[PDB]
Order: structure tokens, then C-alpha cells, then sequence
């Protein structure tokens, strides 16, 4: 069988900003070599006979970066299917659009376009073809980790990853990152599934080269709630019983794989690189056929390309590359850094940890630390630069102006920090709760009666209170939301006016509530608590009286026998203000 | 076996003729893998079987069951096809989504507690909707099935407020229960003079591996039938057909037209095929155009469905307060839908087609839900949004189609 592949060129976060907004993110060189041609090499040796690249975001200049390139070439065993669409924004949607192209056979790898590696997965593919056949196609994905210690400079705090798997069968059970969290949770139903074997690995550095089944695009088909990776994994591991799929893992001890996410990863990536980790992947080999990149090897890993012309008293002790063309000054000190080809560096300088791109122009007395230029760039003299600095796409910086820590200059305003120029300067109680949040919820957003009777029959349906209990409940709600407009007005007129409205728009629901005669003996036994609770807008009771006869709430004849139903109640119903209405009632009636 | 044929000018819901076919009787309940052995103890444990495949989508796709309900060496007049949803939450999404979904609802009830499964089953028949209640849990002592039974109608009491007039407390109760249900539940209204459009819910491949050259069977789509009547021959139009993006932006949808080759049910089907039931259908249809479920969500039509493939669609956002029926004992801000954000998944179920779409815009009364694959109903059919709270879909909310963007190639 063949090897497909997908190669997603867009990772669709938000990061390498406002460098992202040049260059899309793999376009942008470790050591004068993109990110896409280091992730098609790796998927050259490993033995892919075909990818699908996927390109989102900037996508013709990705198209035009690699069409001159080595593996679209007719002499490449690697074939390639540049496929771009401008509809698709996350990886999820990558993987449903190749279900629905129907591009895989089965056992294809799935990797971004800035993944660094150099691992033969051949063993891995092997224990994944070796379960399929055993399982009944049951297992589908097999992550790749790689050993390392968590206190590496490689793996940050951002994207540190703790799983719990089996030592045994090396399936996955548990996975979560440490994106600020101190304590750590893992579930149980892991240990009773499998009482065989189980333990929990912080030691593995995720490179995101999970070859994969197409029953991931299968799932990808069915959930779009799916967005990444994580997402999908997330998933699936606390759905077990429904929609099975076991995740296995493999784990690489001698070869190297990580991929790039901050400056942080893209400096230990490029030190690593610089330092031959990723050996045979190593700038002097010259894996890209290209004149314009190939290097000698010096000592101390010094990589010297074509026509550099050194000038006397210029050091060069550790990790240091030079470009084509890169013409260097006298006196300057550079160790653990890349510089671009083409650039030109001025007098007495220091530069350490630095990464130089192509086309840079650095002046005198310039002392740089641990930051990144990109291209075209031009800084003055009298500058001394800090840590953690991005300079990005001729960005010109004036004399007497050192950055702090924190600093990121570009051309966009909103994106950086700042745009430079030739100058630097510039049990009951809770579902009466609920049924009073549902009726302010109602009232503010204009809810129909219809959505408001649905709401009221599902809390009647949770809380599972009796009918007259609901209906008692929804009237000492309808007699509280009226007291909730004025807050000690004590009077009569602000209740009164904002009952009628209330009982006027609320009608429908009152009637679905309070419908036999049953529950309208006990609104008005509960109008009656309500006008005992609420005594100073007392002289409102009986306009609530001739308010529930006029919107048929309450007949006549439930009035009738309310008011001939004596006591205190009996006392306050036996006022002027209740027999007037009364009488008026006896009068409009007949 | 049946005497059927394609002789027919005018049929009926409850024609004796079809005897395949005549009425839905869904059911929502507080089952937890408990309605399928129910269904299976009414019409059969291997009766339904055509053409299996890999579960693809187990919770989003219902599961229809016909029953052929005898009465007097029998006699057949009428016929229920069990609808076993897995979530309640699907079928709830599904039959409030529009018209002649759910006929006959079937509360299957639990005679041991009075749980909140049951609470959320009598609020999604609520939201639903002629309700039957049954009490499953069989095999119990006198005084304590009567405390139950007592407890059950407390609660159908309240139940009775909304739709709770249904009373029902192995093979003997069942066999009551399925007379109960041809006394009560009556013929519903049919449309049948309509075009047939045929929602697909589960495609299947009838090729089998290493198969012969000439002995080749494709297409073998099912789904169910909304209204009308498809005969064999008859020229299917899938309205969603083969979407294709490989003009390098918007996505073309090219429909394909299929000769009804054949309408195969669970058992020998005629030529004639009526709604209210899991039909399937046999064109002439290419195996890589429809694998293993790949043409779901496909409006097969007959005479060119006006509904075309929507790739945006303005719907009215209405969305619940809490959830319908969903309360625990802790309910720690668990029963509250959240707002409508930007970029997020829905699962809109229009119908029979549930569809994930994207809010990529929405101001305070329309969310503008750009959908993931090209859906055809309507242009002003009720279209409900989903939500998975906990590795559950679950609804959210409802709204009528307000505006969208239709896209018809060829």
C-alpha cells in the first residue's frame, strides 16, 4: 500500500503576530530554510509517496514558495497536491474536507507545516497496521511523543502535555495540557477498564506527527464540535463505550521531532537545529538543493556559507551560521546565532542568541540579545538591544533608543506594541427562583407566551412541585416582580402600574396556570398572602381585584367566594377600597 | 406474504394493500439502552435486517422499527414504525423542527423511581407534541407496583396538565399495550399527493467485496419519506448531490439524478413506497457517490425540490433559558444555554437533516449560522440549534429561517 499524507500549512492560532501578517508562519526560515521544506524532507525520509498540502492564509505566496522548490520538481519521488481554499479555518475542517474529496486509502500521516523531525516511522506503522489487522480496524490514530525531561527550554509552559496511558498495550487513556494549572486531575473509570497496567508519562514532548486511520475524518465528518487535535482526542477519550476508537501511542528515544508555536520554540528548535539535533537534517548537508544555502562545518558547529569576507578581530566561538553574502565587520563577537544571507553588519558589535534574517543592516556599537530580526531590517548606531525583542520587516530603529524587555516593533500600530521610523519616538424557594429568573428573563428579552408556558411546564417538570404549588409559586412571582420596581416607594400607584402591564402581557401564561376553579381559589388565596406581605401597596389590592376580572384570570364568581371566605385576611378584604370593587363588579356583571 | 403492486391512483395512510409502511409511533423515554429491547419484544429482535454497516453516527441517527400489529391466521391493517432515537434530545430536535414527525409519542416509563430521566422525557414530549405511557420495569411485588403505579400517575397528574392522559401499568402486557395503541392512536394525516422527498439517514453499499462485474448493486440509499409517493422508476433528485471545492473557493453542489432502480424496506418491498417508515432506496447510483453513509443529509426528491443548497442561513436566535427537563440534585449553572458567540458549533436539526454550522455573525435577534455542508429544506421551515453540553448533543433553541444564500450547479 501507498503513503499518503496531509500537511496542514496554516496553524490557525493566533501567535506569530503581527509576523503572521508579512509571512505566513511556515514560510519563515530556522537557518535560511522555510518550515514547509524541512516538514517535506522529513516526509521525504520517512517514505511518503504522496501528500495533500493545505494552505489557508496567505496561500499564493505558499504556492509560489514552493513551486521553485525540490519536491514539485518531476525527479521527486514525493509527490505533492497543493489544494487551497479560502472556506476553511481550523484542521477539523481540512480533515472533513478530505473525507469529502476522498483522498487517503488508509494509514496516512497527518502533520502541520511546521513540524521539525527527523524520525523513521516505519516501526510505528508497522504496531499500527499489526493492531488494525488484530483489532478489527478498532485502534485509528497513533500519536508520536518524544522522551524528553519537562525541564527542557524546548517544551514551555504553554503546550506542556501530561497523558496517562498503558505500559503494557502503549494505548492512550488520558490526555490534558498544563495551560495553568498546579493540580491535576485524572479520572478512574481508566484503572477499572484496564486492571492490568497503567501509569501516567509527563515526560513526553509532543511533535504532532499523529499518523492516522480515515475514521479520524470519519469522526471529523460526524462532529463538527471537533476544531484540533486536542479537541478530537478530548472527545474521544471520555466517550468510550460510544464511538470506541482507541488511541495508541509511540514514543522516540533517539530521534528527534517538535514543532514551533512561540519565540521560545523557535529559538529551541532553531538551537537545536544549529546544534545538530536533527541530524541528517543539518544546513551544510543542503537537503533543499539550493546554491544560495549551502554551508561549510567548521568547529564548534560555525557554518560559514559562500562570500562572507570576515574582517580582523571578528569571533565566532559557538552556534554561530552565516548566510550568502552576509559581509561582517571588524570586532564583532557572535555566538548562538543565525544570520540571513545578504545582510551587513557593522563595527565593535555583540550578538547572541540572535536570529538575523535576510537583507538586515546592522550599524556600529549595536549590542543584540536574544531577539529576532526579520527581513529587510536596518538598525542605526548607539543601540543595545534586550531580550525577547522582534524587529519585523524594515523596521528602522534611531540612534539613542534602547527597547525594554517586552518589544515588539512592526509597521501595524494595533498588532505591535509601537511603529517605528527614522526617529524611535513615534425545595420550593429554588424554583421560585428560577421561575422569577425565567419571568425577568421574559420581560427583558420580550419572550413570546408560548416559549414563556414552555418554560414554566419544563421548571414545573424539574422542580416537581404539584400544580397549585406551581401556580401559588408563579402568582407570589408575579406579586414580587411588580415590588421589584419601586424599591421602598410604599405606595400604592408604582405597584399598581407595574402590575397591570405584568398581569396585561403576562396573561396567557396565568391562564395556562391558574385554569380550573380549584387554582383560582388559590391565586386568590395567594393574592391574598400577597396583599397581606405587601400591606402599604395594600390600597393596589383591590385594583389587582378588578385587574384579574378584567384579563380572566379570576371569574366572577371564584371573586365571589374569595370575598365571602373570611381573621386578619378577612379584615383587610372587608376595606372600602374591596367592597367598592366589589360592588362595581356586581354592577358590570349583571 | 403480500400481494401489492404498482396499480394505484390514490392510497390511503391506513390501506391494507401496502401493509409495509402506514404510521410513525416514536418513543422517548427514560430507557438507557432500554427502548431497543422494548421495540424488539413488540415487533422482533432480528426482523430489521437489510444491509448493516460501521456505526458511524449512533447518537445523531434514529432508528426506525416497523411492527406489523395483528388482530381476528391473523389479519393486518395497519402498521407502527418504532422510532428509537439514541437521546432523547435528537428526537425532541427532530420532531420540533417542523410538521408530520412523531406522530405517536410513546413515554416509556419506569416503574422503579421517579428519577429526572423521566422528568426530562415528559418535558421533551412536551416540547414535542397524543402521549402512551408504559411501565417497563416488569416483575415487581403487588404493594410496591402499586405505590409505583400510584407515584406514576401523581406525577401524570401533573403530567395531565400538558398531555398526560395515557394509562399503562411480559408478553401479555405487551400484547396489551400494542392493542392499546391500535385502539388509540389514530391515522394521521398523510400528504400524499406531494412530490416524494426522501431525507436519508443512513446510506449502505449492497456491493459486496470481490463481487462479480456484471452483478454490481450501487447506491443502496435510506432514509425516510416526508410526503408523497415514489415509485420504482421514477428519476430521484438528490438536491445536496456532490459537493465539490475544487474551484479553489466557494463549493459547488452539482445534484445527481438517479433512476429508482428498486425500493427495498426490511422485508420484500413493492414497487409503490409510502411515508412513515425507514425506505429504502436502490438507484442507479455510483458506490464511490454513496459509501457508508456519505450521502446522508441528501434531499432525494422526485420533481425538482425547490428547497436549493443553502451554504449561510439568517435564522431567528431563540434560544431557552435553562434546559428542558435537565436538572440534577446539584445543578451548579449546569441548566443554563449561554449566548450565542462568535465562531461556535450548532447542530442545526432542520427535519431530518442535522447539520453543523458555524455563528459566524449574529445582533441581538438573528444569528447569521454559516453551515459546514450544504443543506436544502426550506425557506422558512423551522429550524432548531443544538448544543453538546457533556459529550451529549443536546437542543438549545428554535427559529424560523429568516433569510440565506443558495447556491445550484450543473
Amino acid at each position: 500500500p501507498p503513503l499518503q499524507a496531509v500537511l496542514v500549512a496554516d496553524s490557525f492560532d493566533r501567535r506569530f503576530f503581527p509576523i503572521s501578517k508579512d509571512q505566513p508562519r511556515v514560510l519563515l526560515p530556522l537557518a535560511n530554510v522555510a518550515l514547509i521544506d524541512y516538514t517535506l524532507e522529513f516526509l521525504t525520509a520517512t517514505g511518503v509517496q504522496e501528500t495533500f498540502v493545505f494552505c489557508c492564509w496567505k496561500a499564493a505566496q505558499i504556492k509560489e514558495h514552493l513551486l521553485k522548490s525540490k519536491w514539485c520538481r518531476p525527479t521527486s519521488l514525493n509527490v505533492v497536491r497543493i489544494i487551497t481554499s479560502e472556506l476553511y479555518r481550523s484542521l477539523g475542517d481540512v480533515l472533513r474536507d478530505v473525507d469529502a474529496k476522498a483522498l487517503v486509502r488508509s494509514d496516512f500521516l497527518l502533520v502541520y507545516g511546521d513540524v521539525i523531525s527527523n524520525i523513521n516511522i516505519t516501526r510505528a506503522l508497522e504496531e499500527h497496521r499489526l493492531r488494525r489487522k488484530l483489532e478489527k480496524n478498532v485502534s485509528v490514530m497513533t500519536m508520536i511523543f518524544k522522551e524528553s525531561s519537562p525541564s527542557h527550554p524546548t517544551r514551555c509552559h504553554e503546550d506542556n502535555v501530561v497523558v496517562a496511558v498503558d505500559s503494557t498495550t502503549n494505548r492512550v487513556l488520558h490526555f490534558q495540557k498544563t495551560q495553568g494549572l498546579r493540580r491535576f486531575a485524572f479520572p478512574l473509570s481508566l484503572f477499572q477498564g484496564s486492571s492490568d497496567g497503567v501509569e501516567v508519562r509527563y515526560d513526553l514532548l509532543d511533535c504532532h506527527i499523529s499518523i492516522c486511520s480515515p475514521q479520524v475524518a470519519q469522526l471529523f465528518t460526524d462532529n463538527f464540535d471537533y476544531q484540533t487535535r486536542d479537541d478530537f482526542v478530548r472527545g474521544l477519550l471520555v466517550n468510550e463505550e460510544i464511538l470506541g476508537n482507541q488511541i495508541h501511542m509511540h514514543v522516540t528515544a533517539k530521534e528527534y521531532g517538535a514543532r514551533v508555536s512561540n519565540l521560545h520554540m523557535y529559538s529551541a528548535v532553531c538551537a537545536d537545529v544549529i546544534r545538530r539535533w536533527v541530524y541528517p537534517l543539518t544546513p551544510e548537508a543542503n537537503f533543499t538543493d539550493s546554491t544560495t544555502q549551502s554551508c561549510t562545518h567548521s568547529r564548534h558547529n560555525i557554518y560559514r556559507g559562500p562570500e562572507v569576507s570576515l574582517g580582523h578581530g571578528s569571533i565566532l566561538e559557538e552556534n554561530v551560521l552565516l548566510g550568502s553574502g552576509t559581509v561582517i565587520g571588524s570586532n564583532c563577537f557572535i555566538t548562538n546565532s543565525v544570520i540571513g544571507p545578504g545582510c551587513h553588519i557593522g563595527d565593535n558589535v555583540v550578538l547572541d542568541q540572535t536570529y538575523l534574517w535576510q537583507g538586515v543592516r546592522v550599524a556600529a556599537g549595536a549590542q543584540i540579545h536574544q531577539s529576532l530580526l526579520c527581513d529587510n531590517a536596518e538598525v542605526k548606531e548607539r543601540v543595545t538591544l534586550k531580550p525577547r525583542s522582534v524587529l519585523t520587516s524594515q523596521v528602522v530603529v534611531g540612534p539613542n533608543i534602547t527597547l525594554p524587555e517586552g518589544s515588539v516593533i512592526s509597521l501595524h500600530p494595533p498588532d505591535a506594541e509601537e511603529d517605528e521610523d527614522d526617529g524611535e519616538f513615534s425545595d420550593i424557594k429554588v424554583f421560585q427562583n428560577e421561575v422569577l429568573g425565567t419571568l425577568q428573563r421574559g420581560k427583558e428579552e420580550n419572550i413570546s407566551c408560548d416559549n414563556l408556558v414552555l418554560e414554566i411546564n419544563s421548571l414545573k417538570y424539574a422542580y416537581n412541585i404539584s400544580l397549585k404549588e406551581v401556580m401559588q409559586v408563579l402568582s407570589h412571582v408575579v406579586l414580587e416582580f411588580p415590588l421589584q420596581q419601586m424599591d421602598s416607594p410604599l405606595d400604592s400607584s408604582r405597584y399598581c402600574a407595574l402590575l397591570l402591564p405584568l398581569l396585561k402581557a403576562w396573561s396567557p401564561v396565568f391562564r395556562n396556570y391558574i385554569k380550573r376553579a380549584a387554582d383560582h381559589l388559590e391565586a386568590l388565596a395567594a393574592i391574598e398572602d400577597f396583599f397581606l406581605e405587601h400591606e402599604a401597596l395594600g390600597i393596589s389590592m383591590a385594583k389587582v381585584l378588578m385587574a384579574f376580572y378584567q384579563l380572566e384570570i379570576l371569574a366572577e364568581e371564584t371573586i365571589l367566594s374569595w370575598f365571602s371566605q373570611r381573621d386578619k385576611g378577612q379584615q383587610l378584604r372587608k376595606n372600602q377600597q374591596l367592597q367598592r370593587f366589589i360592588q362595581w363588579l356586581k354592577e358590570a356583571e349583571e | 406474504l403480500t400481494t401489492l403492486d404498482v396499480t394505484k391512483l390514490t392510497p390511503l395512510s391506513h390501506e391494507v394493500i401496502s401493509r409495509q409502511a402506514t404510521i410513525n409511533i416514536g418513543t422517548i423515554g427514560h430507557v438507557a439502552h432500554g427502548k431497543s429491547t422494548v421495540v424488539k419484544a413488540i415487533s422482533g429482535v432480528h426482523t430489521v435486517r437489510f444491509k448493516n454497516e460501521l456505526e458511524r453516527n449512533i447518537t445523531i441517527k434514529l432508528g426506525y422499527a416497523n411492527a406489523k400489529i395483528y388482530k381476528l391466521n391473523f389479519k393486518l391493517v395497519r402498521h407502527v414504525s418504532f422510532v428509537d432515537c439514541p437521546g432523547h434530545d435528537i428526537l425532541m430536535a427532530t420532531m420540533l423542527n417542523g410538521a408530520a414527525v412523531m406522530d405517536a409519542a410513546l413515554l416509556l416509563i419506569a416503574g422503579n423511581e421517579s428519577c429526572p430521566q423521566p422528568q426530562t422525557s415528559e418535558h421533551l414530549a412536551a416540547i414535542e407534541i397524543h402521549i402512551l405511557i408504559l411501565q417497563n420495569k416488569i416483575d415487581l411485588v403487588k404493594e410496591s407496583q402499586a405505590k409505583e403505579q400510584y407515584e406514576q400517575i401523581l406525577a401524570f397528574v401533573q403530567g395531565t396538565v400538558a398531555e398526560g392522559a395515557p394509562i399503562i401499568p411480559l408478553k401479555y402486557n405487551i400484547e396489551v399495550v400494542c392493542e392499546y395503541i391500535v385502539k388509540k392512536i389514530p391515522v394521521p394525516p398523510r400528504d400524499f399527493t406531494s412530490e416524494p422527498r426522501l431525507i436519508v439517514i443512513r446510506s449502505f453499499d449492497v456491493n459486496k467485496p470481490g463481487c462479480e462485474v456484471d452483478d454490481l448493486k450501487g447506491g443502496v440509499a435510506g432514509g425516510s419519506i416526508l410526503k408523497g409517493v415514489l415509485k420504482v422508476g421514477q428519476e430521484i433528485e438528490v438536491r445536496p448531490g456532490i459537493v465539490s471545492k475544487d474551484s479553489e473557493g466557494k463549493l459547488m453542489c452539482k445534484p445527481i439524478f438517479s433512476k429508482i432502480v428498486s425500493l427495498f424496506a426490511e422485508h420484500n418491498d413493492l414497487q409503490y413506497a409510502a411515508p412513515g417508515g425507514l425506505i429504502g432506496v436502490g438507484t442507479k447510483i455510483d458506490p464511490t457517490l454513496c459509501r457508508a453513509d456519505r450521502m446522508v443529509g441528501q434531499v432525494l426528491g422526485a420533481v425538482g425540490a425547490l428547497p436549493e443548497i443553502f451554504t449561510e442561513l439568517e435564522i431567528s436566535y431563540f434560544l431557552l433559558r435553562r434546559l428542558l427537563g435537565v436538572r440534577t440534585e446539584g445543578d451548579k449553572k449546569a441548566a443554563k444555554v449561554q449566548k450565542l458567540s462568535k465562531n461556535e458549533v450548532l447542530m442545526v436539526n432542520i427535519g431530518s437533516l442535522s447539520t453543523g454550522g458555524r455563528v459566524s455573525a449574529v445582533k441581538a435577534d438573528l444569528g447569521k449560522i454559516v453551515l459546514t455542508n450544504p443543506v436544502c429544506t426550506e425557506v422558512g421551515e423551522k429550524i432548531a440549534l443544538s448544543r453538546r453540553v457533556e459529550k451529549h448533543w443536546r437542543l438549545i433553541g428554535w427559529g424560523q429561517i429568516r433569510r440565506g444564500v443558495t447556491i445550484k450547479p450543473t
